[PDB]
DNA sequence: TGAGCGGCCTCGGCACCATGTGACTTA
DNA sequence: TAAGTCACATGGTGCCGAGGCCGCTCA
């Protein structure tokens, strides 16, 4: 249950300079962690420009709860029109000074992050590849949950849900064929072609994933202790102009 | 007017009645103000419905209220103690109308903040102090921490729902301070007594008798 | 009433109906030829099994409703199957339980001083039979 | 009846400690509060019927609740508002 | 002995009766007041033309309904309102508000399984339930027609037993149970409540009805409903139960006359206006679309969702408000069982349906039957494209 | 509902100033007594583990009070 | 943490061995026949 | 003292019935 | 100006699945 | 020691009756 609220950033900003200064100004260490990942492995996702720059900026005091565990996970790639986005979990009051920092000190302009339709369906689609240790990718199938709020007149249909079991997940997936984003490609379409409903269109506030994670239209929140690779990605491609 | 601290110093039935009217046809001075609270604070003899009358029907500014104005007005909405007994208890119903008069218009915030301890203040304290409260240095942990006192106190009425109200202030201004909405938590969760606190009535026919008062006063000001 | 095909057996089910619910038009439809049911011939016998029931209700409440228009009954009550039903002959209060063109059972409800109890059930035993024949001997002893 | 408390004075009266303090109190236990409470009075006033100055001081010691008139307007001060915890401090 | 007659007097707060005759307009009060000093009398002392008259000079002095409402609780009837009383007011707010009352059905099955078509002796009925209800609780019950529909609603009221609690002597209600009876249809309507009280009802319900061969109810519906004509709409011996929705023009026949009509005003020599729907996938793909095929497209929707061009007469409120439908499609995609759960909330399910696919939100023409609003307000399992309802 | 209700709550199973100070104590002192029990309360429901407190719980901490009182 | 880890790694098994349960009733229930 | 209706009590109440329904499911199995 | 019905709505009690962790077993 | 099965205790979503204030609202 770790909400991450997600932030666009106007510049390509440089972490592993200038953070002296904020440990000076929070009088601790942040843990710093630089990682250069490569997210569409995939053939027909990619084969060029694939790189990202990956912080994991951490307060750390102690390790029992998000009350002292507030992270930060920064991407960037400098070859797109917005060149960097960052999201942070935790409820901590210094989440809001490290931001106002970052302003005042690279003069980036920041905005919140909202998810369309086919933005969340693609993340329902991210959050399900797992990179192993042994360099291959994972598809874990979970037990989906789209979930809608229309608004009607006289309130006629408050909400209405669409739950897709995991075996019927996966059994749609393997009917379409072997793709690596089952839910735009496979869910999708079987839900368009059978109750009618085009979900791209309809008003789609939170997909769940059973034990996994429930995306928002303005936050995700993750049962794992952080974020994955292609739904950083993801995030970064739905931001773009 | 000169009518108005004539009658004044004549204070020192028909008078009050020249009064009314002379408040709601000009409205008196920041020292007219002055001396009309010192007159009605330190006396007695003046009914106590003809006290809430006069403070929420002839108490009309005309224009700044100066610094010393509210001095004064402090000095009043205190209590005797233990270290003061000569001076007499102000009516906490006259001290309740002055402060919701005092809602109809560093060192200051915690002034009111002190004076936010009071019970019978609580229900007209806290806009003041919602007011006080535009920086996010104004804030601070000393603060938080007698308020949350207060609030979780009992033998109080309106401290849960109107502290609440002061910590959400607080957190919508200040995003620093380390996080208090587990304070918030802590102190009531029906939505209902701080849903009715958030909006707050002024009493809109003394609204329109203090615009129409200030209307007539100052031009470009 | 609408039947749909069955996309498994090749055999109509009652798919739709405007029926109201005291005639068990889903029990008639799997009672006709003990199930299911394939050629044209099961699905009419189906369909005259039912619109005998529509004639049934249809000739009683007929009946019923030319008796009131005789004048031989005062103001009568009817159910949505004219089968409980009461009126007044001239001011006995003659209910009965009727079924398909025979009335199976009567009572004679109201009491009157000179009235009596043996010719009442002499009564209700003779007003049994068909619905005709009620009408005629209704007609007679009325008289 | 008259003499009993109700359970929403109960709520008003101690919801705020209870929430300071993480107390859980199901309806059967407040209904068994609001029955003690009357217990409660019976003793006091078996123990205090008549108030003067020193023999409240003396059974609230008595009681194992205080010390001295220190801790008397100690626990006055975390249960009065102010202008009654300074009245009572005048008193004392 | 311990059936309770018309004449005892239960112990009922004057608060909660106070209140209760507030909702009540004036001139059933006046009818109520009548009838009941006809029947059982109070003690205010006057004769019934007198009292008759004192209300007419009431009527037109134009009092409000406050005035006379301490009246007959505080002096023609100061001791206590009788059970008879406490029933007819309160059957008196069902019939004002009908909306503020959800129903349940249960069908009347027996022996074999074919359905019992139920037939009520209605006095009779009353006598056998609270002789057969007076062996277990203190009962009374209380029966009326509905003055619209064609129903019997019953309320069967049941009364339980009785620091120093002083002295009350009382008999405390509960809340009462309501089992609607059709004039001739299986299925029976009774209110919501899971409690033993509620099963005992059902239970010397279904025992009394009988008297024959045994009858048991066989709840067809877990979500309650409110509006009882909308469950007479729905469950009741109607053309509109099991032609709903895009088939609610059989329930209405609006669209065929009698066959000794005129065959010059006939469908087939005047002709209809449609549109040629396209069957290749084009809604996914798309602005200021021609305004006479748009309120053909707006007919579209408007015939699928409620069965007629014009509706059964804002506009998208259907025959029947639904509020909770859930639905579990099930197909066979190359030997695998896949399962989709849609559950549905809201004041109007398939009117907000219909308003979304007005909104092109949802394909018009890939809804299926039962999203439309077919078989409304069951829950249940498509398999085979099939429906069967849950139970 | 303020301290002083109580206050007006004892005065009223009772029945100047001096009096409704010596009322406004012993309203501190029942606070006291119910803080207390509750507090004891809820040490006996985490010595047996339990989130809640239940009957039997405060029933038995009030006899271990009251029988030292 | 290395017991956080170890507690997260645990709380995936359990995820796991809970849907595995949830698959094999819903295998069963669509082996039923109503 | 068993006036303990409530979580940690009725949650066990469900775990027990399951345990049974398993239990009798595979009584009636085989192996 | 004053009573007054209706949507809102939150309290909270209940119902049920969902969930994370220690204890224990398997390899 | 990594992984698995287990009941267990708490988290949480949905639901609904009670009741309160609101929101005009109309005479």
């Amino acid at each position: 249950p770790y909400t991450w609220k997600f932030l666009g950033i106007s510049k390509q900003l440089s972490l592993e300079n200038g953070i002296a200064k904020l440990n000076q100004l929070l009088n601790l260490e942040v843990d710093l962690d630089i990682q250069t990942i490569r997210v569409p492995s995939d053939p027909d996702g990619g084969t060029a420009a694939d790189e990202y720059i990956r912080y994991e900026m951490r307060l750390d005091i102690s390790n029992l709860d998000e009350g002292t565990y507030s992270k930060f996970i920064f991407l960037g790639n400098s070859k797109m029109e917005v060149p960097m986005f960052l999201c942070y979990c935790g409820t901590d009051n210094r989440n809001e000074v490290v931001l106002q920092w970052l302003k005042a000190e690279y003069g980036v302009i920041m905005w919140p992050i909202k998810f369309e339709q086919k933005t969340m369906i693609k993340l329902a689609d991210a959050s399900i590849v797992h990179v192993t240790k042994e360099n291959i990718e994972q598809i874990t199938w979970f037990s989906s949950k789209l979930y809608f709020e229309p608004e009607t007149q006289d309130k006629n249909l408050r909400q209405f849900s669409i739950e897709i079991p995991r075996e019927s997940c996966e059994g749609l997936a393997l009917g379409y064929g072997n793709t690596m984003h089952p839910y735009n490609d496979a869910i999708v379409p079987y839900i368009y072609n059978e109750t009618g409903m085009a979900v791209e269109r309809l008003p789609l506030t939170s997909v769940i994933l059973a034990g996994h994670t429930k995306i928002m239209r303005e936050s995700i929140v993750t049962s794992t202790r952080s974020l994955r690779n292609r739904v950083l990605a993801v995030v970064l491609q739905s931001i773009q102009f | 007017s000169l009518i108005l601290d004539d009658i004044i110093l004549s204070l020192t039935k028909t008078t009050l009645s020249l009064l009314y009217e002379k408040s709601k046809q000009y409205g008196l001075s920041s020292p007219q103000l002055q001396a009309l609270v010192r007159l009605l604070c330190e006396t007695s003899i003046i009914d106590t419905v003809t006290k809430v009358y006069i403070v929420e029907n002839c108490f009309l500014p005309d224009g700044y209220l100066t610094k010393e104005l509210l001095l004064e007005i402090i000095n009043h909405l205190g209590t005797p103690t233990v270290f003061s007994r000569y001076r007499i208890q102000t009516p906490p119903v006259l001290q309740s109308a002055l402060c919701k008069w005092l809602v109809h218009v560093n060192i200051s915030s915690s002034i009111w903040l002190h004076l936010w301890q009071f019970s019978f203040l609580q229900k007209w304290i806290t806009p003041l102090v919602i007011w006080q409260a535009t920086t996010p240095v104004d804030v601070k942990p000393w603060k938080l921490s007698i308020i949350k006192r207060c609030a979780m106190h009992p033998g109080y009425r309106d401290a849960p729902g109107s502290a609440t109200l002061i910590l959400q202030r607080f957190q919508c201004l200040v995003g620093a301070s380390s996080q208090i909405t587990e304070s918030i938590i802590t102190i009531n969760c029906n939505r209902k007594t701080l849903k009715s606190h958030r909006n707050l009535k002024l009493d809109a026919h003394f609204l329109s008798i203090l615009k129409r008062i200030l209307s007539r006063a100052h031009p470009a000001n | 009433v609408l039947l749909k095909k069955r996309i498994k057996s090749n055999s109509w089910f009652l798919f739709k109906h405007t029926i109201p619910s005291f005639i068990d038009v889903q029990g008639i439809f799997d009672d006709t030829n003990g199930g299911l049911v394939i050629s044209h011939d099961d699905a009419y016998l189906f369909a005259k099994r039912v619109f005998l029931q529509l004639v049934e209700v249809q000739k009683r409440r007929q009946i019923f409703k030319d008796l009131e228009a005789k004048k031989i009954i005062h103001d009568l009550d009817l159910d949505l199957e004219s089968s409980m039903v009461s009126f007044f002959v001239k001011d006995i209060k003659v209910e009965l339980f009727v079924k398909q063109n025979e009335i199976v059972s009567c009572s004679i409800l109201d009491d009157i001083h000179d009235f009596s109890q043996n010719n009442k059930s002499k009564w209700e035993i003779a007003l049994l039979g068909s619905l005709d024949d009620l009408e005629l001997k209704l007609n007679h002893s009325f008289a | 009846s008259i003499k009993p408390l109700q359970i929403m004075d109960l709520k008003h009266l101690t919801r705020q400690f209870l929430n300071e303090n993480r107390i859980i109190l199901p309806k059967q236990t407040w209904s068994t509060i609001q029955e003690e409470s009357l217990n409660i009075m019976d003793f006091l006033k078996q123990k205090i019927g008549t108030l003067q100055k020193q023999e409240l001081v003396d059974s609230f010691i008595d009681m194992g609740i205080i010390n001295n008139v220190d801790d008397m307007f100690e626990l006055a001060h975390e249960l009065l508002p102010l202008e009654l915890q300074s009245r009572i401090e005048s008193y004392l | 002995e311990l059936r309770l007659e018309d004449n005892y007097v239960p112990t009922s707060d004057t608060l909660v009766v106070f209140k209760q005759l507030m909702k009540l307009p004036v001139t059933v009060l006046y009818d109520l007041t009548l009838s009941w000093f006809a029947k059982f009398g109070g003690s205010f002392d006057g004769d019934i033309y007198l009292l008759t008259e004192t209300l007419d000079l009431l009527i037109e002095k134009g009092v409000r309904r406050n005035v006379i409402v301490n009246r007959i609780l505080y002096v023609y009837w100061p001791d206590g309102l009788n059970v008879f009383q406490l029933a007819e007011i309160d059957c008196h707010l069902m019939i004002s508000k009908p909306e503020k009352f959800k129903w349940l059905p249960s069908k009347a099955l027996r022996g074999d399984g074919k359905p019992y078509v139920v037939k009520l002796q209605p006095a009779k009925f009353i006598e056998n339930l609270q002789t057969d209800l007076a062996k277990i609780y203190h009962c009374h019950v209380y029966m009326f027609k509905h003055p619209s529909l064609p129903v019997l609603i019953t309320r069967i009221q049941l009364f339980d037993s009785n620091l120093d609690k002083f002295q009350g002597k009382p008999l405390i209600s509960r809340r009462p149970y309501y089992v609607a009876f059709p004039l001739n249809s299986p299925i029976i309507f009774h209110s919501v409540d899971k409690d033993i009280y509620a099963r005992l009802v059902l239970q010397s319900i279904s025992r009394t009805i009988s008297e024959r061969e045994t009858i048991i109810f066989k709840p067809v519906q877990k979500i309650p409903v409110k509006s009882i004509h909308n469950i007479m709409t729905l469950l009741g011996p109607s053309r509109f139960a099991e032609s709903m929705g895009p088939w609610e023009c059989y329930a209405s026949a609006n669209f065929e006359r009698s066959p000794l009509h005129d065959y010059k005003k006939h469908q087939g020599l005047t002709g209809k206006k449609v549109m040629v729907r396209e069957f290749d996938d084009s809604f996914l793909n798309d602005g200021k679309e021609e305004p006479e095929i748009r309120r053909l497209r707006l007919e579209k929707n408007m015939i699928k969702f409620k069965g007629s061009a014009n509706g059964v007469m804002s506009r998208y409120s259907s025959l029947v408000p639904i509020e909770k439908v859930g639905f579990t499609l099930k197909n066979e995609i190359n030997s695998r069982i896949i399962t989709i759960k849609l559950k549905f909330n809201g004041n109007d399910i398939f009117g907000g349906l219909h308003e979304l696919c007005d909104k092109n939100l949802i394909n018009i023409d890939k809804v299926p039957g039962w999203l439309a609003g077919e078989n409304g307000s069951f829950s249940g399992t498509i398999m085979n494209g099939d429906f069967q309802r849950e139970q | 509902m303020d301290t002083e209700a109580l206050a007006n709550y004892l005065l009223r199973q009772l029945s100047s100033s001096q009096e409704y100070n010596k009322k406004l104590l012993l309203a501190c002192g029942f606070q006291a007594i119910l803080r207390k029990i509750l507090l004891d309360a809820r040490t006996r429901a985490t010595a047996e583990g339990l989130r809640e407190v239940y009957p039997y719980h405060i029933e038995a901490a009030t006899q271990a009070f009251l029988d030292s009182q | 943490e290395w017991k956080k880890q170890r507690k997260d790694s645990h709380k995936e098994v359990e995820r796991r061995r809970r849907e595995n349960i949830n698959t094999a009733i819903n295998v069963l229930s669509d082996l039923l026949p109503v």
